[PDB]
């Protein structure tokens, strides 16, 4: 059996999610690592050579260039992947990370590229499996359906609420009920000023000034903000739970994370938002 | 005695959105349409490292009425559909296929 581990110092987002109340204690604690779990990062790609991921990059898919390696040339996907599973910056330090490159070097893509990534994961994922979608756009029946079909295939899908300070129900895939839709908080437990809100959210996670990996060298880091940064904290926590419960359905993963979430600590959470902040005892 | 006009026209969605990408569309098939084997052949024709006979791709393009159309992505698992770039007349013909549930203009997405 494993023994609990303590990371200290830890970046603030990790520091926050292993405790109920402020103040932060500079420590991130975990027992599971996500070993044996597969996280599919649907984003700008991943820097395959980053030290944060050594030995834990799995096969991927490049929607931008047929047969490409899905390497990150923007940084966003590497930062997101680092929060899921980076040795230093990640929630699940033993997870396998799969790059699914659907956005170009400028962070832009299309519904058609995103759906291609979801199609590849739905076909080729290995369970236990979780998808991270730190991206989105206008309402789309086709994109919503692709997300639903991934969930129906048994893959948990974690999606960013968006950064418009608006109701998330207006946007895809944030409005997909069966996906875990994630809002962003700050280090003092406020909803970040840009975070979308409302009944389509499932919970909040750290998303303001989050430190993680970057694509410019094997050791580069960056500190940036967005619901794209909150989402991978939840994906990482899902991966930890899946190590404990590898046959859990998406419904069961969501029920567990929502049961464990810290209630009623998010300030200015917004009209009809569930007042829940990610907590991991895994 | 000439046959009646076709009564098939799939919904065409999203053309008004500011992020619509001109000339690019996602064709989504009905779940009761027997399109799966044709889509699987078209996907395989794009698979790196794989050798495929010409006849499978040619048959799939006929079955789906996608001859001459620029097919960029093929969906079989998350969705039954294709991403295409076609002119207006070809788009109108694709909307007359009764197996098509709807067609969406492709749209720009951004990292959050
Ligand atoms: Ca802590
Ligand atoms: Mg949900």
């Amino acid at each position: 059996p494993a023994m609990a581990a303590v990371q200290s110092p830890a970046t603030w987002g990790l520091d926050r999610i292993d405790q109920r109340t402020l103040p932060l204690d500079g420590r991130y604690t975990y027992t599971a690592t996500g070993a044996g779990v597969h996280a599919y990062v649907v984003d700008t790609g991943i820097l395959l050579s980053h030290q944060e991921f050594t030995g834990r990059i799995g096969k991927g898919y490049d929607a931008i260039t047929p047969g490409g390696s899905a390497q990150d040339c923007n940084g966003h996907g590497t930062h997101v992947a680092g929060t899921i599973g980076g040795t230093t910056y990640g929630v699940a330090k033993g997870v396998t990370l799969h790059p699914v490159r659907v956005l170009d070097c400028n962070g832009s893509g299309s519904n058609s590229s995103v759906i291609a990534g979801l199609d590849w994961v739905t076909q080729n994922h290995v369970k236990p499996a979780v998808i991270n979608m730190s991206l989105g756009g206008g309402a789309s029946t086709a994109l919503d359906t692709a997300v639903m079909n991934a969930i129906n295939a048994g893959v948990t899908v974690v999606v960013a609420a968006g950064n418009d300070n608006r109701d998330a129900c207006f946007y895809s895939p944030a409005r997909v009920t069966a996906a875990i839709t994630v809002g962003a908080t700050t280090s003092t437990d406020y909803r970040a000023s840009f975070s979308n809100y409302g009944r389509c959210l499932d919970l909040f996670a750290p998303g303001q000034s989050i430190t993680s990996a970057w694509y410019t060298s094997s050791t580069a880091t960056n500190t940036i903000s967005g619901t794209a940064m909150a989402t991978p904290h939840v994906t990482g926590a899902a991966a930890l739970y899946l190590q404990w419960y590898p046959t859990a359905t998406p419904s069961q993963v969501a029920s567990a994370l929502l049961y464990y979430a810290t209630p009623n600590v998010v300030k200015n959470a917004g009209r009809y938002s569930p007042n829940l902040l990610l907590y991991t005892p895994f | 005695n000439p046959p009646a006009a076709s009564t098939q026209e799939a919904p065409l969605l999203g053309l008004e959105a500011p992020e619509a990408i001109p000339g690019r569309y996602i064709v989504v098939y009905k779940e009761n349409a027997d399109v799966l084997p044709a889509l699987e052949a078209l996907k395989a024709a794009l698979e790196p490292g794989l050798m495929q006979p010409q006849g499978l791709q040619a048959q799939a393009l006929r079955t789906l009425g996608l001859e001459g159309a620029r097919v960029d992505k093929v969906y079989t698992a998350a969705l039954r559909g294709v991403a295409v770039e076609v002119p207006d007349q070809e788009l109108a013909r694709l909307r007359q296929d009764p197996r098509v549930a709807y067609i969406e203009a492709d749209q720009e997405v951004r990292a959050f």
